[PDB]
């Protein structure tokens, strides 16, 4: 009962390693997909400058 | 012929430059969220076959 009880507190509880660093993965790619766009982003008023006012 | 009060070329212009931001602000908001699916506007059967699934 012991093991048994153990492997249903992981399959619960425990983390999946390889589904967690493919998550990982994942969200570090979409902080720098974000963070390129956020600089393309940010000179997208400078165009305004381009009009001479 | 030549005028002062109005300029169909500044109005031509402003129009075209208006629709090409439209389209970068639609296509930067894609990249950011990694969907192609972000509001109704984009696809209102897209999006609720999606959601679905």
């Amino acid at each position: 009962i012991n093991e048994n009880v153990n492997a249903s507190k992981s399959r619960i509880k425990d983390t999946d390693f390889a589904k967690e660093t493919t998550a990982l993965t994942k969200s570090q790619i979409l902080s720098q997909a974000s963070s390129s766009v956020l600089a393309q982003a940010k000179q997208a008023p400078n165009a305004a400058l381009s009009l001479l006012g | 012929a030549v005028n002062v009060n109005t300029n169909v070329a500044a109005m031509t212009a402003q129009r075209y430059l208006t629709g090409a931001t439209n389209a970068q602000q639609t296509s930067m908001e894609r990249l950011s969220s990694g969907f192609k699916i972000n509001s109704a506007k984009d696809d209102a059967a897209g999006l609720q076959i999606s959601n679905r699934l």
